[PDB]
């Protein structure tokens, strides 16, 4: 129950926006920590100079307008959210062929009370 | 009094205050159970 009210409080289109990125104190840079994880190199079509890999890329960033008082909401720590609604710093290959650029799944994201 | 009319009223009342991403569970400590199965239609290649 309280999870639904939490989501409706955070995902308010009138209160929260998606197209603008967070920043405070005179447009401070938002650090985005990303690291890659190789699942399995599935093929190397050496004739076409194409390498096909399965990748898990993890991304961390601080965001302030998403915080909430954890005490009021039954002392919840982390909440799952969809990716299509909360802002996200785009990170994509450049030397990618095939036209495909973005990720495939658009997973849910974990959000703590700190932000 | 038609069946489809009552079914439409059900569908109207059911989606009144329902959210999608909210994981539907009574208490936070409680869990869900997902019964899971496969069926092989055809082995392509």
């Amino acid at each position: 129950d309280t999870e639904e009210r939490l989501v409706e409080h955070l995902l308010d289109p009138s209160r929260y926006n998606k197209l603008i990125r967070p920043a405070t104190n005179g447009s401070e840079l938002v650090t985005v920590q990303l690291m890659v994880s190789l699942a399995q190199l599935i093929s190397v079509h050496e004739r076409e100079q194409i390498m096909t890999t399965n990748v898990w890329l993890t991304q961390e960033w601080e965001d302030y307008r998403l915080t909430w008082k954890p005490e009021e909401f039954d002392n919840m720590k982390k909440v799952r959210l969809p990716s299509k609604h909360i802002w996200l710093p785009d990170v994509v290959l450049y030397n990618n062929a095939d036209g495909m650029y973005e990720v495939s799944f658009y997973s849910n994201a974990v959000v703590s009370y700190d932000g | 009094e038609t069946r489809a009319h009552a079914e439409e009223r059900l569908l109207k009342k059911l989606f009144s205050g329902y959210n999608k991403w909210s994981r539907p569970v009574a208490n936070i400590s409680d869990v869900v159970l997902v019964r899971f199965g496969l069926s092989i239609a055809q082995l392509i290649d």
